RNA sequence: GUCGAAUUUGGGUAUAGGGGCGAAAGACUAAUCGAACCAUCUAGUAGCUGGUUCCUGCCGAAGUUUCCCUCAGGAUAGCAGAAGCUCGUAUCAGUUUUAUGAGGUAAAGCGAAUGAUUAGAGGUUCCGGGGUCGAAAUGACCUUGACCUAUUCUCAAACUUUAAAUAUGUAAGAAGUCCUUGUUACUUAAUUGAACGUGGACAUUUGAAUGAAGAGCUUUUAGUGGGCCAUUUUUGGUAAGCAGAACUGGCGAUGCGGGAUGAACCGAACGUAGAGUUAAGGUGCCGGAAUACACGCUCAUCAGACACCACAAAAGGUGUUAG
RNA sequence: GUGAUUUCUGCCCAGUGCUCUGAAUGUCAAAGUGAAGAAAUUCAACCAAGCGCGGGUAAACGGCGGGAGUAACUAUGACU
RNA sequence: GAAGACAUUGUCAGGUGGGGAGUUUGGCUGGGGCGGCACAUCUGUUAAACGAUAACGCAGAUGUCCUAAGGGGGGCUCAUGGAGAACAGAAAUCUCCAGUAGAACAAAAGGGUAAAAGCCCCCUUGAUUUUGAUUUUCAGUGUGAAUACAAACCAUGAAAGUGUGGCCUAUCGAUCCUUUAGUCCCUCGGAAUUUGAGGCUAGAGGUGCCAGAAAAGUUACCACAGGGAUAACUGGCUUGUGGCAGUCAAGCGUUCAUAGCGACAUUGCUUUUUGAUUCUUCGAUGUCGGCUCUUCCUAUCAUACCGAAGCAGAAUUCGGUAA
RNA sequence: GGUUGCGGCCAUAUCUACCAGAAAGCACCGUUUCCCGUCCGAUCAACUGUAGUUAAGCUGGUAAGAGCCUGACCGAGUAGUGUAGUGGGUGACCAUACGCGAAACUCAGGUGCUGCAAUCU
């Protein structure tokens, strides 16, 4: 009858790429976890221990535990009405940093010295970030550049 | 002993071909798809005619069929069993599902009705699109009114609308007149059996120079 | 299945506490004895009039048993047992199964 | 409802017997084997067989039946003899009796 | 006599009627289930550094 | 039908209920019989049908998850009320933006893997089947087939290089950042690290948008566990006002204007009244509202007249009209 | 059980029952017997009927099959 | 007279005992039954590119097997093809070249694997112990399976490491009772010793209807509660099947398509066949057929009037207006 | 810049056929008493660096080279798709409004970069 595995429904999930079998590049191991970096999960088919749940591929979490070759996450799943964290265990084949923060972290620096900057004068350093505005007048010459005339095609079958 | 062909017009489920999974078909009616002196050359039969689809539905393989045998047949007692050469375009590969039931008076006491009803395979149809060419003709100019007339003839056992339509491309290429035209009298066309290779711009240098030789000899 | 008539375990015996020696034997079951407090309490209400009271099982449908071994330290002399899964065909006295023979 | 009534004979005592039983009932299913065993020089009652390796099998104790005399008297010019056994539940007999006189 | 078996109908009305809100966040979360080798470690650091700063405020 | 006998019949007497009696029908036993009548245990048990008696006000549902000899029933979770509690603009939001992830559907491809598929073209047999020349030859000619080479026509839910839109994860700060130096039995060749701290520095532009009707928390319990319809995606079937799923909105629980008529369609949701303007729909008359204005088409010896909606096709016509 | 008379009531005892065997390496309860133990008790050997095994029984319940070749036209099949 | 410590009688024990008593005789389901298991599970697809998602949907599989097919280490590289070597040939063994896997990895399929996860060789038992934490099904219970540490004892390798069964996704089991191992621990309640018994921790004995009752039929003599949640009539939707009608033209028709026919196709119509579903009725709509009686429909058998013919007349055929 | 050892990124780095390569380095290259492994000092082991050769490996270049990588108003704002209507059509299906937006194809360009340490006319 029906039928549920543990891995059911990930044939494509988990293919590996195209191109791309084999052994892994060492720099992933080379990668260094501290407690509360921000990471996202990507399963990697080559390496069945510690392989993560289907559910939460492709989902981000914040790190929670070190341990000799594998990292602790916590992730927050919706069952019902309700949030449930969840912890996880999984080796560190199937992580990598999300550069959300790490580029998140540049702006903040950035932003530090720019108001530390600014105050070296008190000029009103203005922090917050903005959409984007409408586009401002602006002028148009035709110079070397006549207006085009077009208008619309008639039919043909085109074979 | 066939059900009626109007239980089958429209595309109401997946493409379901003969496979591995499927392993029990009929073969299609339709064997023979290139029609006519089907050894010309590429520069006999300037003038091309295409039969075209106006309408998005399943063709039976029994149509093709009989459309293909009056096609053909008007045309050999017309024209001349060489003066043409004419390709069919699609091939029957979407297997027609049939629940077979009992048929006789009191199978009440039998049928069993549609607990457990699927299908069982009994004909064979080929998927058709809006734009579709179904038929290609190929001929010299000389023959475009009986030509156009035997596939005007032809359309009848096609259920719905297909237009016919005369294309602007020497014979089966993908090249209008003028262009073939000038790229022929050019040394870069080389014909094959059937159809006709060209030079290329890119390529081992002296491949190319061992073909197409006048071309080089320039 | 086959299996080796010596076995090296750790072996929790008081004076072990480390890998040692193991001769190996298949758990028997044992005589059930009378005078068991279910045995007594089952012939007295069995006694006396009414028939069968206990529920007697039928709807037998596995085939096989679960195999046990048991495991002795040949130094403290401790009992020990473990478990395997289930198998039809069971056998200690193994003639090491070999390659390169032919049919 | 749907009952079946069935007729077996026994295997090694060669009686007759049979019963019936509701279509739903599972009665147990008797596991057999044949073996394809070699016979030796013949012994007192008993049977002294062969493996395709081993020596073994002073077991079914020669078959009473009358192939079993058939048996005992294509024996005594030889003519390698080959032997079947049936061992359900433990209790065995040798059944058939067959024979390939090529030793080439 | 057959019946409708299953569906998910109206079940994410039913669900957002009350909120799908955030679970919570605290400061100092739970430490079960962390690696009891560096937990054995840190309870001392604690109270070493406790001991210390009583000592010198003291 | 039978009428001199296995005949008909009065009175007495015998047989009492799982018992009697039966020339045999499951018949008879006080109109009661495939288990008589009377009372009591007894208001017997019911997952099943029927009813359930005053007014107003406020809030307001489910026909779904899991387990059950469970399928007309329960438990559990979900949906609801009530009681409140801790605080007072927030650790919020069925939303967008910015930044950063994950995916193998639509589409597309087969002169790219797998599988299918039409046609010629060029080679290749110490090697296929042959025929012709030959006694044969690793001798020649034709033929069929194979095999290889470059092309060509067409496909895939259990094929795929590529790869959308819509959906979806995380972050956008004080629980932060920087600086200095304390603790440890952990770790490091090592005061190196790790983790937590001491102390100091940085505020309303404190780190996008918009809103916030307050925010958060706890109990406890009713009803519910037969659903149905519509657009869109989609499975079996020829189909169905059929059966089965996905997302959303409805109907049930709901009236009001329109579709004549109707649970679902269109508008729009309702305390009680007055005035004004509109929706969807209409403006010959029934009927409130222009026999309004304007450019064209059509004459039917079964015209045509409005979505869901209450049906018509392939094929034809010096009917007519424009190309 | 069958149903005047007349005329006949064929074959099968493998199965199920009934009956009759019990010389017997079959099986067995309670009582009793022997051994071990301080005792509770344990373990032995022994056993009636019955059953097992072996005959009779169909006016007892009942049952009473296939496949090939064959004769001077063919055909069939006395026959094997 | 007969019989005699035997009969008989009393109490236990085994046997026989539908004559009699009590009781049961699963669920799913396009009515129910027979059928099958969708009744616990696993692979791929249906599944609509997160997740979840039904059908007696599609293609399949499990109730096993393995002291190695586990663990570690070392060496090597496969399927296939070409070219050569006595017997030897399409196939034996040897050698070289090509070889991204086209092979193998217990088994179904799908992933994954090349100085390996494949093949061969060496050493071993980590298929061990102590209890926790976490993931999947989910109520965030259990069972199953799996993952990451901790504390010992180990194996392997020079070493870093690796190892808590099979490369990953399936291969399995509660309370009571019996039994085994451990502690040699607690208790037998007037106090002692020794048997015996009862307890704590951890396994085994099976519940496949697989979150787990112990269970054979018949009712046409039947009974009760109910059901239109569900069958047999009519009625409504659908038209496969049945019946009826066109479009096309290869041929038939001595010549010639249509005088009349008409293959291979294809578009419809009808509800007088039979299916298909289950909307209404199971507190009852009297269910075959015949008899009598009225009206209606047209797809016309005859009658009226016409047209056409392979229509001399005669006769006949086809067609139109027509109920 | 060349070369070597250890690498990162993993083809712009692979493959096919040719041509060149100072110095050093690498390499092929000589031998079998010992540790050691083989059917066989071929691989692997050990010793010499002496007897020789850049022939090969390796590096670099060459090709209207295959492949591979990048880009483009080339294809195409097409295919496809979110949202809307009492829009069209008997229907199959199709336009229209606000939005997002492919692949193939064509053309053009490119054919390894780089870290640590040592050594080199
Ligand atoms: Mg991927
Ligand atoms: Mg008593
Ligand atoms: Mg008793
Ligand atoms: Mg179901
Ligand atoms: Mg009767
Ligand atoms: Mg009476
Ligand atoms: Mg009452
Ligand atoms: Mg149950
Ligand atoms: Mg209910
Ligand atoms: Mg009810
Ligand atoms: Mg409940
Ligand atoms: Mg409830
Ligand atoms: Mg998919
Ligand atoms: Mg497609
Ligand atoms: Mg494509
Ligand atoms: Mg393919
Ligand atoms: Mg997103
Ligand atoms: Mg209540
Ligand atoms: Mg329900
Ligand atoms: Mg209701
Ligand atoms: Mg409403
Ligand atoms: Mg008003
Ligand atoms: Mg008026
Ligand atoms: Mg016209
Ligand atoms: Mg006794
Ligand atoms: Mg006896
Ligand atoms: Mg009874
Ligand atoms: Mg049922
Ligand atoms: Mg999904
Ligand atoms: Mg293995
Ligand atoms: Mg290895
Ligand atoms: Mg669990
Ligand atoms: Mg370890
Ligand atoms: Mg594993
Ligand atoms: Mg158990
Ligand atoms: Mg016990
Ligand atoms: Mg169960
Ligand atoms: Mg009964
Ligand atoms: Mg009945
Ligand atoms: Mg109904
Ligand atoms: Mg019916
Ligand atoms: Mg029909
Ligand atoms: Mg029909
Ligand atoms: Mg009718
Ligand atoms: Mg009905
Ligand atoms: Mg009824
Ligand atoms: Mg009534
Ligand atoms: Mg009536
Ligand atoms: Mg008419
Ligand atoms: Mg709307
Ligand atoms: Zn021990």
């Amino acid at each position: 009858g029906k039928s549920h595995g543990y891995r059911s429904r990930t044939r494509y999930m988990f293919q590996r790429d195209f191109r791309k079998h084999g052994a892994v590049h060492l720099s992933t191991y080379l990668k260094v976890y501290k407690v509360g970096d921000i990471v996202d999960i990507k399963a990697n088919g080559s390496i069945q221990k510690g392989m993560p749940h289907k559910f939460y591929q492709g989902k981000t979490g914040v790190v929670y535990n070190v341990t000799k070759s594998s990292v602790g996450v916590i992730i927050n799943k919706m069952v019902g009405n309700r949030y449930l964290e969840k912890r996880l265990n999984l080796r560190v084949e199937h992580i990598k940093h999300s550069k959300c923060r790490q580029e998140f972290l540049e702006r903040v620096k950035a932003n530090a010295a720019k108001r530390a900057e600014a105050k070296a004068q008190g000029v009103a350093v203005q922090l917050k970030r903005q959409p984007a505005q409408p586009r401002e007048s602006r002028i148009v010459s035709t110079e070397g550049n006549v207006p085009q005339t077009l208008a619309p095609v008639p039919y043909e079958t085109f074979i | 002993a066939r059900r009626p062909a109007r239980c089958y017009r429209y595309q109401k489920n997946k493409p379901y071909p003969k496979s591995r999974y499927n392993r029990a078909v009929p073969d299609s009616k339709i064997r023979i798809y290139d029609l006519g002196k089907k050894k010309a050359t590429v520069d006999e039969f300037p003038l091309c005619v295409h039969l075209v689809s106006n309408e998005l539905e399943q063709l039976s393989s029994e149509a093709l069929e009989a459309a293909r045998i009056c096609a053909n047949k008007y045309m050999t007692t017309v024209s001349g069993r060489d003066a043409f050469h004419l390709r069919v375009r699609v091939h029957p590969f979407h297997v027609l599902r049939i629940n077979k039931m009992l048929s006789c008076a009191g199978a009440d006491r039998l049928q069993q009705g549609m607990r457990g009803a699927w299908g069982k395979p009994h004909g064979l149809a080929a998927r058709v699109d809006i734009g579709q060419i179904i038929f290609s003709v190929r001929t010299k100019d000389s023959n475009k009114d009986v030509v156009v007339e035997g596939l005007r003839r032809a359309r009848y056992k096609f259920p719905g609308q297909q237009k016919i339509i005369l294309s602007k491309k020497w014979g089966f290429t993908n090249l209008d007149r003028p262009e073939y035209l000038k790229k022929r009298e050019a040394g870069e066309v080389k014909d094959d059996g059937a159809f006709v290779k060209f030079l290329s711009k890119k390529g081992s240098l002296e491949n190319n120079i061992r073909e197409f030789p006048e071309y080089f000899a320039a | 299945v086959n299996v080796p008539k010596t076995r090296k375990t750790y072996c929790k015996g008081k004076t072990c506490r480390k890998h040692t020696q193991h001769k190996v034997t298949q758990y028997k079951a044992g005589k059930a004895s009378l005078f068991a407090q279910g045995k007594r309490r089952y012939d007295r209400k069995q006694s006396g009039f009414g028939g069968q009271t206990k529920p007697v099982f039928h709807k037998k449908a596995k085939t096989t048993k679960k195999v046990v071994l048991r495991l002795e330290c040949v130094k403290c002399k401790t009992r020990a047992q473990l478990t395997l899964k289930r198998c039809k065909h069971f056998e200690l006295g193994g003639e090491k199964k070999q390659k390169g023979q032919a049919l | 409802h749907a009952k079946v009534h069935l007729v077996a004979i026994d295997i090694f005592t060669g009686k007759k017997l049979e019963d019936l039983s509701p279509s739903t009932h599972n009665m147990e299913v008797p596991v057999v084997k044949r073996n394809e065993y070699q016979l030796l020089d013949i012994d007192d009652g008993f049977l002294s067989l062969m493996n395709m390796d081993g020596d073994t099998k002073d077991d079914v104790k020669a078959p009473e039946g009358e192939l079993g005399d058939s048996l005992q008297t294509a024996f005594d010019e030889g003519k390698d003899l080959m032997v079947t056994i049936i061992s359900a539940m433990g209790e065995e007999a040798a059944i058939s009796f067959k024979e390939a006189a090529r030793t080439d | 006599a057959k019946s409708k078996n299953h569906t998910a109908h109206n079940q994410t009305r039913k669900a957002h009627r009350n909120g799908i809100k955030k679970p919570k966040t605290y400061k100092y979360p739970s430490l079960k289930g962390v690696d009891p080798k560096f937990r054995r470690n840190h309870k001392h650091a604690l109270h070493g550094t406790a001991k210390a700063l009583a000592a010198a405020k003291k």
